[PDB]
């Protein structure tokens, strides 16, 4: 008895929340496509802009 | 001020954040492939150390 | 929740089974010999006055 | 007697208990399973982010 | 950064896969056999005791 409650409050402190951090993967996922697309969306128009009137 | 380059600053930030993100996505995937939140002290030092005296 | 490394829920269901099993183990040795205290765990006192009045 | 009972302790140490080990079979079944699916999830967006950049 | 020299997380994905893998083939071995300990690599003390009563 000792051993499954040791069990369950270890799987408390420690085991990974799996509801929690697929969610937390897809933000991360959603986040680093953002920032690629903005990063190759900027630097590239407005940075031919200073150049093209040139 | 207000004023920026928008090309070696605003690149700057959007690398910074896109640093951050890259290291957010991989510390959740070695948390999913492990299935333990906590893989280093680094992670959580008092749980590390109350989840090892558990096991 | 919706853990992996700890299933809590199969710890339990994995004691209660284990107590059936001993029960059911118990039960059948003691239809079998037709004695109910074969071993001292079964009983103590009653052990050793069966065996008195034996 | 004897033969009986260095059996039964020759089983526990020795023989498996099936619900455990069925357990541990279905928990190792699910973790490959999370693993590949982990694996397939980050072998193509690393590689393929710098490629969309360029 | 997106550097696609190497990735760790991919490094770390096999390695859990890998021991995942390990742990299956163990598991599925003990079902198979029947026998906890199948070799002195998982438990001198229980082998020896186990051969001994056997």
């Amino acid at each position: 008895n000792i051993q499954e409650n040791v069990e369950a409050s270890k799987s408390r402190i420690k085991d990974t929340d799996f509801a929690k951090e697929t969610t937390q993967l897809t933000k991360s996922q959603i986040l680093q496509q953002a920032g690629t697309s903005i990063l190759a969306q900027a630097k590239q128009l407005p940075n031919s802009a200073i150049s093209l009137l040139q | 001020m207000t004023i920026n380059v928008n090309t070696n600053v605003s690149a700057m930030t959007a690398q910074r954040y896109l640093t951050k993100a890259t290291g957010e996505l991989n510390t959740s995937m070695e948390r999913l492939s492990s299935g333990n939140r906590i893989n280093s002290a680094k992670d959580d030092a008092a749980g590390l150390q109350i989840s090892n005296r558990l096991t």
